[PDB]
């Protein structure tokens, strides 16, 4: 049952577990060989240094990360990179510098095709996370094999990303490869979704007492409760603004308020496995596992409130009787029973918070459904019709005028031309209605990562972008609000262009040519030439590509050509393209 | 369900994030017969705090109403043409007048504070908190997502306005700036006045915060706040709390956020479908440029004797779906800004200017036909220049090249207005040449008008800013050309010799 969720057995866990312990004395990983795996745990450094960098002048300590070396880890549309811990980050490139001999540990590993498994203790385990993104950013995005495949398994380790992370992640299909462990009262997990200022008095006595190693620092009493108790004001606001941002329902008087207010970016990223005296219990939402960090610490009762701060710290190092004491745990996969009522109680979850987390459960089946009817739209009959209508009856037709469809939608002397202009603006319609959803998110992560809504989106963009830039420069919209370029060009196909690129990847667009051409005529050629040069570069690419067609675009009545026409002579007779 | 979720869960929110308490410290800071007011500038915020004496009981029930048009009410701004009256509270707004000479030096500190981006808080006690909210609404007369605005926060304080001053603030970005904080056991008569803003109800088991005005009525119609305010802290450490609130409040609650939300994604739906009602008007006008009409004076014609039925579709289905659509989106859209870096984010504000440099020169050919005068001070209806406008805050920010060898065919007129103009010198011009025993003086005043006309014309065609379509024999342009050269006597002109040397069917090219 376990294994078949997670994908890993207990022979695994527990060899993580020994090859974790075994990383305490050495520099920055050990390197542990079974058979045919090959497990590279990291040494969690509990000093204060190593979760707030002092150079980093945030509240959390956060930093965007490279779009070169993580390119794969940001919003595709949107382009926002995502946000990584950099104390952590820190870490992994210094681990990562060639002197460090990890990567020709790892690069050997691949050749000898070993199950790769990154893992680690408290922040051992932000470490493997990052070092399992760069593995699966350098290795696996290359020649995807099931021989490559990575593991990370974490033991109470802290949050490493931000929503646009997880987001990144849960849409490379590459979250089922985490696992994180996290015992029911682990404060390790829930502190950095803390201020660092809320924090920064108390946290090096608590993470002094947190070291394994060295249990010379003896308990305070006051810092420990102080400690735990903002950490959870800090964890219940972040959750209950989570609550209110759900639906996007009183987002106004939340603004007013987030003008107010500064809470945590960090998210869970992958499945947590939460462990308590009698139950295993997975969950792999990520707004669940959120909820699920604040209500499930929460107090019995208010006699208990004493109790509960210390044992936090004390189940920081149950790690050991965890793994031990598996198999004799019963085990359910929160997000896949229908009934978790006796679960959350069970877990430790009141009333109110298992509303909370049914709410999140139940918008996550809400997000699936509205795939669902969106899957359903885009497949009838009438939309694919429409798509076909424009190749089979426009663009032939329009060929055989010797003009092309971009002239003779521009023109626009036929039924025709009507025709294809209401086809376009209902293709538009039912695109930007999409649009809007995953700019919402209202969709799953893999939305954009499905290769049918990439197929779909760019054949719609091959065809029907011209026709644009055709309604573009016809109503003579560009002498009243610029360029194509710049500020007309819809956003639906800058999606669809990023998400093509990004997919086949792992004057600058493909359709856009017609936008380029129309700034190209007009003008002496002694400041158009290096425009028409690199045009003319990239023409034989498109056309290689598929985007634009010699067919249509080489016509004697078509645009572009009675434009070559009248190029300088040395030009037209040292053109590339003047056999045409 | 979903609704007491999203309430509960803001409620913890706004105790925990800690506003109320400092609030309710200054108020007791202030605590221990007139308006007293202080200031308090900190590192994080700045805040405000108002106090007024206690309650008089039977004296708070009377109103005072207000106008548009009257000059003794200091907010003109959010009053507008559904709602060009709205009643207040008489005492609130008494002390909030006495009380204005120093506070207006005070709007302008607070304005510049907000304008360097940093929050600012305006608190009540029983009775100052309602003129806590007055002031804040005094200082949002100006109201952007991008800027920073004020918050109001009020403790125990009665109701200040009316069905109509809640029906102007009911779905505005400044219902957004008030919460108030009542106890469940406070309980107001509010058979004429009429709550707004985000409200706080405080239980012993906990608080709700609530927005939807109906749901205020049901739950508070018809005390120390330190101790609910500790009740508060104490039910944050309490483990159980329950169904505070009756569930049908609960149900209305959802049932009109459900509305709210399916009435404001049917305009995104609904735009698409306006285009291709445009895309039909575009057919129209190429039709009517045909037959070298033109489609304002065809449009005229046909509206003055309806005999062909395309046309009465025309008129009667697109042009009235056109209008009814963008005047509910320019009514919906200055209430609730969009996408924040502009209204209309971007295909909204262009269709519309669109829109109304295609549809105005209809609804222009009505107005006149009606019998009507000078339009562009008296006719034109708001959500027209609210384009306008819209538009031409942000034409300047954007680069753009007119350039001069282009065909214009096709150029809709920037000057939507251009037609009014015509119709109202085609109309001196009858005058001119009809009325008799006419004074001198104001012959020489509508020869002033008839020569400020032709350089209005001749200013937009050396421009290249007009459509050729108005040099149509049938159009109703060459025919006022006709009439003001009869008339003009051997007056000559560049524009009057532009019309004799036949250059302009060479226009355009």
């Amino acid at each position: 049952a376990f294994e078949a969720l997670t994908g890993i057995n207990g022979d695994l866990i527990t060899r993580s577990w020994s090859a974790s312990k075994q990383a305490y004395l050495t520099e920055r990983y050990h390197k542990e060989e079974a058979g045919a795996v090959v497990i590279f745990a990291f040494q969690p450094s509990f000093s204060e240094k190593d979760f707030f960098d002092p150079d980093n002048k945030s509240s959390f300590g956060e930093i965007k990360l490279n779009r070169v070396q993580f390119p794969c880890m940001r919003k595709i549309g949107k382009g926002d990179v995502a946000t990584v811990n950099e104390a952590f980050l820190k870490n992994l490139e210094a681990i990562i510098d060639p002197r460090t001999s990890f990567q020709a540990s790892v690069e050997m590993a691949v050749r000898s095709r070993k199950q790769i498994v990154f893992t680690g203790h408290s922040s051992g385990g932000a470490t493997a996370i990052l070092a399992t993104v760069w593995y699966l950013e350098k290795y696996f995005i290359r020649n995807p094999n099931v021989y490559l495949e990575p593991r990370c398994v974490t033991f109470g380790a802290p949050l490493v990303g931000d929503s646009i992370f997880s987001h990144a992640l849960g849409r490379e299909k590459w979250s089922r490869f985490f696992v994180n462990f996290v015992s029911r009262f682990d404060i390790v997990p829930r502190i950095m979704l803390a201020r660092k200022a809320s924090v920064e008095e108390t946290l090096p006595h608590v993470l002094a007492q947190l070291d394994p190693r060295k249990s010379s620092v003896q308990e305070s009493e006051q810092r420990i409760t102080e400690f735990y108790t903002r950490v959870m004001r800090d964890t219940s606001t972040v959750a209950n603004q989570a609550v209110c941002e759900l639906t996007g329902s009183a987002e106004a008087f939340l603004e007013t308020l987030s003008s107010f207010l500064e809470l945590s970016p960090y998210r869970p990223a992958g499945t947590f496995v939460f462990s308590t005296e009698k139950r295993l219990v997975a969950v792999n939402n990520s707004d669940a596992i959120l909820q699920m960090l604040f209500y499930t610490s929460q107090a019995s009762d208010e006699q208990e409130w004493s109790l509960i701060p210390f044992r936090s710290i004390r189940d920081h190092h149950s790690y050991e009787e965890l793994v031990q004491s598996m198999g004799k745990k019963l085990f359910n996969h929160l997000d896949g029973e229908n009934s978790i009522e006796s679960t959350l109680n069970d877990l430790g979850v009141s009333t109110r918070g298992r509303q909370y987390v049914q709410a999140a459960l139940e918008e996550e089946k809400k997000r699936v459904e509205n795939q669902k009817k969106i899957i359903q739209v885009i497949e009838q009959e009438r939309f694919l019709k429409k798509l076909a209508w424009i190749e089979d009856e426009y663009k032939p037709k329009c060929q055989a005028h010797k003009n092309g469809y971009y002239d003779s939608f521009k023109v626009s002397n036929e039924e025709n031309d009507f025709k294809a202009n209401v086809k376009r603006a209902e293709l538009a319609g039912v695109f930007d209605e999409v649009l809007g959803l995953m700019k919402k998110c209202q969709l799953p992560d893999e939305f954009e990562g499905d290769i049918d809504w990439i197929k779909l989106a760019t054949r719609y963009r091959r065809l029907v972008e011209p026709l644009d830039i055709a309604n573009y420069h016809r109503h003579l919209k560009n002498e009243d609000t610029g360029p194509y370029m710049k500020r007309g060009r819809p956003t639906r196909y800058i999606y669809a262009q990023r998400g093509y690129e990004h997919y086949i990847l792992k004057s600058e667009c493909g359709s856009c040519f017609w936008a380029e051409v129309e700034e190209l005529k007009g003008k002496p050629y002694e400041e158009v030439e290096v425009r028409v040069k690199t045009l003319e570069g990239m023409l034989g690419e498109w056309i290689t590509d598929g985007e634009v067609d010699d067919k249509e675009i080489f016509l004697e009545g078509s645009t572009f050509r009675k434009w070559w026409i009248t190029l300088p002579k040395n030009h037209k007779s040292h053109s590339p393209l003047r056999d045409y | 369900s979903s609704s007491s979720l999203k309430g509960s869960a803001l409620g913890k929110l706004v105790v925990t994030s800690g506003l109320l308490h400092s609030s309710w410290s200054k108020i007791l800071e202030i605590h221990n017969s007139g308006l007293e007011f202080q200031i308090h500038r900190e590192e994080k915020f700045t805040l405000v705090v108002f106090s007024a004496p206690p309650i008089c009981r039977s004296s708070s029930s009377d109103s005072t109403l207000l106008h548009v048009k009257d000059k003794e009410n200091p907010f003109p701004f959010l009053c507008s043409e559904n709602n060009p009256s709205f009643s207040l509270h008489t005492p609130a707004f008494n002390l909030f007048t006495s009380a204005s000479t120093s506070l207006t030096y005070l709007k302008s500190e607070l304005l510049q504070t907000l304008k360097s981006e940093k929050p600012v808080i305006i608190t009540g006690a029983a009775l100052g908190g309602s003129v806590a909210s007055l002031y804040t609404l005094w200082l949002l007369e100006t109201i952007e997502p991008t800027l920073k605005r004020p918050l109001c926060i009020t403790f125990g304080s009665p109701l200040i306005g009316d069905a109509s001053l809640q029906q102007i603030l009911e779905n505005s970005v400044r219902n957004s700036c008030f919460l108030h904080v009542v106890s469940a056991q406070t309980r107001i008569k509010m058979d004429f006045f009429k709550p707004f803003g985000t409200f706080l109800i405080c239980f012993d088991s906990g608080c709700v915060c609530i927005e939807d005005h109906v749901a205020v009525t049901e739950l508070l119609n018809g005390v120390d706040y330190s101790q609910v305010l500790n009740r508060l802290d104490q039910s944050m450490l309490s483990l159980a709390d329950s169904r505070l609130i009756p569930e049908d409040v609960i149900k209305g609650i959802e049932k009109r956020a459900e509305m709210k939300n399916l009435r404001f994604d049917m305009m995104f739906k609904k735009l698409n479908d306006m285009k291709i009602s445009m895309a039909y008007i575009e057919w129209y006008k190429k039709k009517c440029k045909e037959v070298k009409i033109g489609y304002y004076d065809r449009f005229k014609t046909q509206l003055a004797f309806p005999s062909k039925e395309f046309d009465i579709n025309i008129k009667n289905h697109h042009k009235s779906e056109l209008n009814r659509f963008w005047k509910s989106v320019v009514e919906e859209v200055e209430r609730r800004p969009q996408s924040d870096a502009s209204i209309l984010k971007r295909r909204f504000l262009f269709s519309g200017n669109n829109y109304r440099r295609m549809i105005e020169p209809l609804d222009i050919a009505e107005y006149y036909l009606e019998g009507r005068k000078e339009y562009r001070t008296t006719g034109r209806s708001h959500h027209y220049v609210m384009l306008e406008k819209w538009f031409g805050m942000e034409s300047i920010l954007i680069e753009k090249e007119r350039c001069k060898k282009r065909d214009l065919s096709d150029l809709l007129t920037f000057d939507s207005c251009f037609w009014a103009e015509v119709e109202d010198s085609l109309i001196v011009i009858n005058q001119l040449n009809t009325t008799v025993g006419m004074r001198d003086d104001v012959r020489e005043v509508l020869t002033r008008k008839l020569v400020e006309f032709e350089g209005y014309v001749w200013e937009i065609i050396t421009k290249r800013e007009v459509s050729p379509e108005i040099f149509l024999e049938e159009s109703s342009f060459m025919k006022w050309w006709k009439e003001y050269k009869k008339i003009k006597g051997f007056n000559s002109s560049y524009l009057t010799e532009f019309m004799n040397t036949r250059k302009y069917e060479s226009y355009g090219k």
